[PDB]
């Protein structure tokens, strides 16, 4: 039904301004009693910092209010800005909707969520390397030497998903992140079905399918 | 301003069974004959999940194992019987007073059986060999408990400094984990050399499994 995309995430410079938009389909944005901003850093908690009510009134959390938030309901979406970003605002930053019974501000309805790094460093695409196998077969893919988070690693383009173990990132001593992504298939199938992983990261546009092939 | 407390931090129980969940504000948050709190769901890589809301409303959609209860300051989240799917991290959070403060988060595990690791060892590609660089890959899939341990040996000689792992989250489809190892070596090392193994520890295992494989074979 109600959808919430998000946009505008990425690599953002220190000191610089962001700006995210969430836009809202299968549902008018009029309907909302309220619009929030909430926020979440690596490895922490959840923090709510923005809301605006459908009367156009706006509330700030006091920890971070160099912040604003504003709606366009011809455009059917509502937006995020932050300036003098800081090394604290690197988090995941989700938007919600509030609510008009048993209180405004409990959040039934979330976007996907997109990651925000603050960092003067320098965008660097991933190299992808094949993980190949020698019952069950194990095979992967070995993303290595990226920046920033995060890359998205499907097999089959979503076709395979059972038994898939994508590991989380481990930041390297060189200050660049690399990640493996595994899946467990019958070994009969090596033969027959083609295994294709497709890495995908965003703040380089780059999006690379390496087949994994038995040597 | 309020501030919430949740208890426990983590917790580890079999499936099936009842858990149990609190969370304590620094004032009330109750108002007009309602408590605002309400619980969340957080599964790895996905956004809060509302399971109930003013302290005990189940929310659309929620499977009635979860409910809550409480009132005032003290306020409790349960599941009375524990499913594989509800791995995930809990929150509470205060509905009454900006900035609607959330808990800091109680993380719910499942206990399952000791299950051993399979254990799978992966030579670098040639195509990462053009850059000089080799990285060997092991693979510890589907076991429980979490911990483990990993040793690599290049030609018997144990290494050191030159790893590191990576843990998956709890997997709901099994209840286990798994570890990925990667064994970073220079080309011209990686030549001058004929065994890498891969020592496998664990409680699933009465001997170490070592997977091993011969460089150029």
């Amino acid at each position: 039904e109600v959808q919430l995309v998000e946009s505008g995430g990425g690599l953002v410079q220190p000191g610089g301004s962001l700006r995210l938009s969430c836009a809202v389909s299968g549902y008018s944005i009029t309907s909302g009693y309220s619009w929030n901003w909430i926020r979440q850093a690596p490895g922490k908690g959840l923090e709510w910092v923005a809301s605006i009510t459908y009367d156009g009134s706006t509330n700030y959390n006091p920890s971070v209010k160099r912040i604003t938030i504003s709606r366009d309901d011809s455009k059917n979406t509502f937006y995020l800005q932050m300036n003098s970003l800081r090394a604290e605002d690197t988090a995941v930053y989700y938007c919600a909707r509030g609510s008009h019974y048993f209180g405004h501000w409990h959040f039934a309805v979330w976007g996907q969520g997109t990651l925000v790094t603050v960092s003067s460093a320098s965008t660097k695409g991933p190299s992808v390397f094949p993980l190949a196998p020698s019952g069950t077969a194990a095979l992967g893919c070995l993303v290595k030497d990226y920046f920033p988070e995060p890359v998205t690693v499907s097999w089959n383009s979503g076709a395979l998903t059972s038994g898939v173990h994508t590991f989380p990132a481990v930041l390297q001593s060189s200050g660049l992140y690399s990640l493996s992504s595994v899946v467990t298939v019958p070994s009969s199938s090596l033969g027959t079905q083609t295994y294709i992983c497709n890495v995908n990261h965003k703040p380089s546009n780059t999006k690379v399918d390496k087949k994994v092939e038995p040597k | 301003d309020i501030q919430l407390t949740q208890s426990p931090s983590s917790l580890s129980a079999s499936v099936g069974d009842r858990v149990t969940i609190t969370c304590r504000a620094s004032q009330s948050v109750d108002y007009d004959g309602d408590s605002y709190m309400n619980w969340y769901q957080q599964k790895p890589g996905k956004a809060p999940k509302l399971l109930i809301y003013a302290a005990s409303y189940l929310e659309s959609g929620v499977p009635s194992r979860f409910s809550g209860s409480g009132s005032g300051t003290d306020f409790t989240l349960t599941i009375s019987s524990l499913q594989p799917e509800d791995f995930a991290t809990y929150y509470c959070q205060q509905s009454h007073e900006d900035p609607y403060t959330f808990g800091q988060g109680t993380k719910v595990e499942i206990k399952r059986t000791v299950a051993a690791p399979s254990v799978f060892i992966f030579p670098p590609s040639d195509e990462q060999l053009k850059s000089g660089t080799a990285s060997v890959v092991c693979l510890l899939n589907n076991f429980y408990p979490r911990e483990a341990k990993v040793q690599w040996k290049v030609d018997n000689a144990p290494q050191s400094g030159n790893s590191q792992e990576s843990v998956t989250e709890q997997d709901s489809k099994d209840s286990t984990y798994s570890l990925s190892s990667t064994l970073t070596l220079s080309k011209a090392d990686y030549e001058k050399h004929k065994v890498y193994a891969c020592e496998v520890t664990h409680q699933g295992l009465s001997s170490p499994v070592t997977k091993s494989f011969n460089r150029g074979e």
